[PDB]
């Protein structure tokens, strides 16, 4: 069932090494025996190497091994697909996830991210997760919200708790957190701002995995986008979740995107700056959403292009993104610069 | 892997003992061939210094010891303070580099149950029964006396109106207004041939 041949160097390579010396004028049999020897003491030498690791009892051979073998009729009644202790468990998780003391809280992060085997108090805990974002989307509390997205963070992270065939009522929860109206209060709406820079950087997390597939990550998610930056006369919240995301998506992503809407999005920037008479919430929001994406966007440019003409490159630009997209291409040069 | 960069910091050594030297350029295999050679020339003092001063009975190498070794292996130890001299006065010293961490977790469920049990060995830690142990669920009691028979009065009830509303449509209707279909369309009489045959029947 097996033949082992003698492995055999080409006699005329070993000539060719020999008269690198420049021996003689040498015959065949002579360099075939001589590799047949070598052979003999290498394979001689392998299983004695051989011996070694196998008892040093690893089936990986290092040069230190070599180097040491050179010493020489009505139905039962259901029963669901918990425990009672696990849905316990599963009580201390969803309490935790409420947990005001923030110990209680991270013990509950580790504790999805690191349960890996757990794969069975797997979807109905996600599942009305989900409706409870339904319904506290309705309810407009950040808090809960917050909870929710870094227990989706904890969950992306727990690595063998594979998301394929439960993907598919979690995500929208995550977009419907990007969207709109996350409004406790109108001078709160600041932290709504970081929830959906995190939001849009666990979609970003997300889209790495699952678009080889059908490709509902990708085309669905960016058209989504696409035509919700085309949506006029929303609020600027979804324009802010729309570009934020595409912003997660990638370099190219904005290299493709915000190159018509550099100038476009900074018409849309002088439509609010220098615009309406007075609405100093959705001016300050929009104000500073366009001020965010504007310095996050300027690294696809400063990779893109070179730092030179500011002037130019506001016209370049709109004009608006000047000198903020220049003092960002300065903090560029100065990131360069740190390398 | 790990191992490699200690092995690396002596190429750096190497290096800082060629930029003493003043090559320009060198031969990179040779170079790690030779950091090689450096690092068999400490253990083969590592192997004397071991098998010669186990020729006492006690251990510990001491400084001439040493000596003897180095006199022994081939060197003039004279030139010592003088490359004192080069050595640590005219070649910087590189510092180590070693980042590790312990890190934090915390998975709190509240479930021992058994510390030592049987098998008593206070030289372990129960993981929990969140893990381990399992249990049975059966998970429908549903025994609220009183509610229970307003479950069956109340659909008992709706059977009833739910045939009164079909032969109500269905068949020959007469009402107590006028036209209601809707509320009330009482079933119209029947009367047939013989009645106490019918009503006189269990």
């Amino acid at each position: 069932k097996l033949k082992l041949s003698n492995t055999v160097l080409p006699s005329e390579s070993m000539k060719v090494v020999a008269e690198s010396m420049g021996i003689a004028q040498i015959q065949e049999e002579t360099c075939q025996l001589l590799t047949d020897e070598v052979s003999y003491r290498i394979k001689e030498i392998a299983q004695d190497a051989l011996k070694f690791m196998h008892m040093g009892k690893r089936q990986k051979l290092t040069t230190s091994d070599i180097d040491y073998a050179l010493k020489l009729x009505x139905x039962x009644x259901x029963x669901x697909x918990x425990s009672v202790e696990q849905q316990l468990y599963y009580k201390e998780i969803t309490e935790a996830c409420v947990g005001s003391c923030e110990a209680k809280r991270a013990e509950a992060l580790q504790s999805i991210a690191t349960d890996p085997g757990l794969y069975q108090m797997l979807p109905r805990f996600s599942t009305f997760i989900s409706e409870g974002v339904r319904v506290n989307v309705v309810q407009n509390n950040l808090a809960l919200l917050i909870y929710l997205m870094r227990m989706v963070k904890a969950l992306m992270d727990n690595p063998t708790l594979y998301l394929e065939k439960y993907v598919h009522e979690l995500i929208p929860a995550v977009m419907t957190c990007i969207v709109s109206r996350q409004l406790c209060l109108r001078p709160d709406v600041d932290n709504h701002w970081a929830l959906r820079d995190f939001a849009a950087r666990l979609v970003a997390q997300i889209c790495k995995h699952f678009s080889t597939t059908t490709n509902n990550i990708q085309s669905r998610i960016t058209k989504t986008f696409t035509k919700s930056w085309v949506d006029e006369k929303t609020p600027w919240t979804t324009r802010y979740g729309s570009i934020a995301g595409l912003a997660e998506l990638g370099h190219d992503v904005i290299k493709t995107l915000i190159l018509p809407r550099l100038q476009q999005e900074g018409e849309r920037i002088r439509s609010v700056l220098d615009g309406p008479v007075l609405s100093n919430i959705d001016r300050i929001g929009a104000d500073h959403v366009q001020s965010l994406l504007l310095k996050h966007c300027a690294p696809v440019l400063a990779k893109l292009r070179p730092p030179p003409d500011n002037q130019d490159a506001y016209r370049a630009e709109f004009g608006s993104l000047g000198p903020l997209l220049c003092s960002q291409v300065v903090k560029a040069r100065a990131q360069a610069a740190l390398q | 892997n790990y191992h490699l960069a200690r092995r690396r910091t002596l190429q750096v050594v190497v290096s800082s003992l060629l930029t003493e030297a003043g090559f320009e350029s060198a031969e990179k295999a040779s170079v790690e061939t030779l950091t090689e050679m450096l690092q068999s020339y400490i253990s083969e003092i590592g192997r004397s210094a071991k098998s010669y001063c186990e020729h006492t009975a006690r251990t510990q190498p001491t400084l001439s010891d040493i000596v003897v070794t180095l006199v022994e292996m081939g060197f003039n130890v004279d030139t010592l303070p003088a490359y004192a001299k080069r050595s640590q006065r005219m070649v910087i010293t590189x510092x180590x580099x070693x980042x590790x961490x312990x890190x934090x977790x915390x998975x709190x469920x509240x479930x021992x149950x058994x510390x030592x049990x049987x098998x008593x060995x206070x030289x372990x830690x129960x993981x929990x029964x969140x893990x381990x142990x399992x249990x049975x669920x059966x998970x429908x009691x549903x025994x609220x006396y009183q509610v229970l028979r307003e479950k069956a009065a109340s659909q008992r009830r709706d059977v009833e109106r739910a045939l009164t509303r079909f032969m109500a449509k269905t068949g020959e209707t007469q009402s107590l207004f006028k036209d209601d279909v809707s509320t009330f369309p009482l079933i119209a009489a029947r009367p047939f041939t013989i009645p106490y045959l019918t009503a006189l029947l269990p």
